[PDB]
């Protein structure tokens, strides 16, 4: 199986629920978000979780991410 | 355990839906997977008051009698505010089992009820004489310092 689904919320979006690779890193999974929600993508936002920063050089595969998880989108 | 069963469908529930800016996990156990009688969470601070832009984190202590029992919740570092004891412990209504506390009552409703409670103190229940003091006489002081504090809490 190659997805997994997260929820990506944000302050001033609304939810977006993608189902993602997980060999996607997490700089490709902002990329998405981004292209999804039509905002223009830069490198100094960032994804939160269990209050970390998600390293964007990580696999998704790599994090503590598990289905259905929420990220925080900053 | 009732306990324990309970605490994990609060985690279940929390990691696929929180508010925004909040975190909330359980510690990791001696062996160690989880350890789900003690939790460390983050509480931002609200958008237009002086608090913004900070992140305030926490302990929350279950005791064994939870969900009976409320948990004990701690800044750390302790916080300038009016309702914070200087050990950090909070002081609220749904968290005190004469007062508020009833099972029913989830984790995000007791961290947004600490979130409010930030740029709204109880003023009839001072947990800490310098800052209720200063609130109450110095308001343009008090919000100077809950800026500062603000900083010193950035994420």
């Amino acid at each position: 199986h190659k997805l997994i689904t997260l929820l990506l919320r944000s302050s001033k979006s609304e939810d977006l629920r993608l189902s993602i690779p997980v060999d996607f890193t997490v700089k490709d999974l902002i990329k998405r978000y981004c292209t999804e929600v039509k905002i223009s993508f830069h490198e100094r936002i960032r994804l939160e979780f269990e209050g970390e920063w998600l390293d964007p050089n990580d696999q998704v595969q790599s994090t503590e991410l598990e289905d259905e998880d929420q990220v925080s989108v900053v | 355990s009732l306990c324990k069963t309970r605490l994990q469908e609060e985690r279940k529930q929390w990691r696929r839906d929180h508010p925004f800016g909040f975190y909330a996990k359980p510690c990791k156990s001696s062996d160690g997977g989880l350890d789900l009688m003690n939790w460390k969470v983050g509480i931002p601070g609200k958008p237009k008051t002086s608090w913004e832009g900070g992140l305030y984190k926490l302990t929350m202590a279950f005791p064994e009698e939870y969900p009976t029992r409320p948990p004990k919740c701690r800044f750390t570092p302790p916080l300038f505010h009016p309702n914070v004891y200087p050990s950090g412990t909070v002081c609220l209504s749904i968290l005190n089992e004469e007062e508020g506390w009833k099972p029913a009552i989830t984790i995000k409703q007791i961290l947004l009820g600490i979130q409010d409670l930030l740029d709204d103190p109880n003023i009839a229940s001072p947990a800490q004489t310098e800052a209720y003091t200063m609130f109450k006489k110095d308001k343009v002081e008090y919000e100077k310092r809950v800026r500062a504090q603000a900083r010193e809490n950035a994420p």
